[PDB]
C-alpha cells in the first residue's frame, strides 16, 4: 500500500504545492490555468509523483479525483479549445497549445507520449474532432483524436462539478459532469 | 444537467509507474478563461 | 480547506515521492536513514510542501503522523546518535552531524532554524542532554536542547510503533511511542 | 505493552513557516547503529 491524498477548497497567492507551467497561476481563491486571452496555454500539476502501477507485483492504484471548473468565454459561439484532466510522466513539460491542449503534439497514436487526459473540448477542431462539430467530453490516451466521446453542452460562465475514478479491478475510467 | 462517459483504458499500458497529474488549458484566435476552483484526489497502489 | 495525507507501508527501491539527502536510500522495503557505520547521516523528506499554518486567517493545521522505525546497534551498550521526525522549510538542507542530529547546529535557540523535532535520543551529550544520562524521547525547538524530554529504554532490533500528534487548538504536540509487549 | 509519552504545547506559527517540508533524519558519530524506518503514515488539514 501506498497512497496519496489531497484537496485545496480554496487556492491561495502561494500555493506551493502545485508546479505551474506556461501561465497557470493562482488569483483570488482560483487556481486560472487560462486568462481570456489568445494564444496562450497553462497547466498546474501536483508536486508529489504519484505511484500508479508497480512493476514488480503488476498491480494498478484505484483513483478518484474530482474538481470544479468554469470556463468563462466573452460570448457562447467564440469559445476556444478547452481543457484536461491528465496523468504524464513526471517529468512532463507543455506540449502543443491550441487544438492540442496542451497535452499532445499528434492526431497519430504515439507511444512515447505515456499521457492520458480526459478533455472538456470547446472547439471542434476537423481533423480529429467528433464530425457533429459539437462541444464534447473525451477520453485520450497518446493522442488528441479521442477513444470515445460525449455531446457536452457549455454553460458559459457556470460552475462544473467533475468526477473521474478509475477502478484496477476491471480497468474502467469514468467521468461524470455536472452542472448543479 | 448531467454528462457521463465510461471506457476500459488499461493504464499499465500507456503511463509510466510514476506519474504527476494536473490540469492544462489552451486557447487559440478564439479564447476563454479556464480557471479551478477546488481540487480533491486519492488513489491507493496495494 | 488544505490536507495533505499519505502512508507508504512498504517502501521500494524507486521511491519517487522522497527526496533523499546524505546516506538515506530504501532497502529490502525498508527505509535506511544510517547504515551501522560511523559518522554518518541520512535524511529523507516528503516531496510535497505542506501548508501547516496560514498567515491571512492565522489558521493552524491539525496533523498526525505515525511510523515504525528500526534503531539496529553492534550490542545495547555503544549506540549513537539517534533518529529525528522534523517540520522544517522547504528548502531544508542537513545541519550539523552526531549529537545535533542533521537538523540544528546549536545548543542555544536559533530563530533562522524555524524547524522543530522530536528526537529519539540514543547517545547522551553531556553539554545538552539530560543530565540523568538516560536516552530519551525530547521535543527540539530550534535548538539540539529539548524542552521537555522522557527517559526511554532502547531494545535494540526491535519494531517501535510512533505517533505524533498536533492539535491546532490546545497547540498541544502529543509524542507516543510503543514497543510490543 | 510498553509506551513512553511526552506533551508539550509548541505555538508551532511562532517557530516554522506556511508552507514546510516533513521529514526524517539520522546520525552517526563515533558509536553508531542502522536507523531504519518501516512504515510512514501523515495527515494535515487547514481549515
Ligand atoms: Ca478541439
Ligand atoms: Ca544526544
Ligand atoms: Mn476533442
Ligand atoms: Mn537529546
Amino acid at each position: 500500500t501506498e497512497t496519496t491524498s489531497f484537496s485545496i477548497t480554496k487556492f491561495g497567492p502561494d500555493q506551493q504545492n502545485l508546479i505551474f507551467q506556461g501561465d497557470g497561476y493562482t488569483t483570488k481563491e482560483r487556481l486560472t490555468l487560462t486568462k481570456a486571452v489568445r494564444n496562450t496555454v497553462g497547466r498546474a500539476l501536483y508536486s508529489s509523483p504519484i505511484h500508479i502501477w508497480d512493476s514488480k507485483t503488476g498491480n494498478v492504484a484505484n483513483f478518484v479525483t474530482s474538481f470544479t471548473f468554469v470556463i468563462d468565454a466573452p460570448n457562447s459561439y467564440n469559445v476556444a479549445d478547452g481543457f484536461t484532466f491528465f496523468i504524464a510522466p513526471v517529468d512532463t513539460k507543455p506540449q502543443t497549445g491550441g487544438g492540442y491542449l496542451g497535452v499532445f503534439n499528434s492526431k497519430d497514436y504515439d507511444k512515447t507520449s505515456q499521457t492520458v487526459a480526459v478533455e472538456f473540448d470547446t472547439f471542434y477542431n476537423t481533423a480529429w474532432d467528433p464530425s457533429n462539430g459539437d462541444r464534447h467530453i473525451g477520453i485520450d490516451v497518446n493522442s488528441i483524436k479521442s477513444i470515445n466521446t460525449k455531446s457536452w453542452a457549455l454553460q458559459n460562465g457556470k460552475e462544473a462539478n467533475v468526477v473521474i475514478a478509475f477502478n484496477a479491478a476491471t480497468n474502467v475510467l469514468t467521468v461524470s459532469l455536472t452542472y448543479p | 444537467t448531467s454528462y457521463t462517459l465510461n471506457e476500459v483504458v488499461p493504464l499499465k499500458e500507456f503511463v509510466p509507474e510514476w506519474v504527476r497529474i494536473g490540469f492544462s488549458a489552451t486557447t487559440g484566435a478564439e479564447f476563454a478563461a479556464h480557471e479551478v476552483l477546488s481540487w480533491y484526489f486519492h488513489s491507493e497502489l496495494a
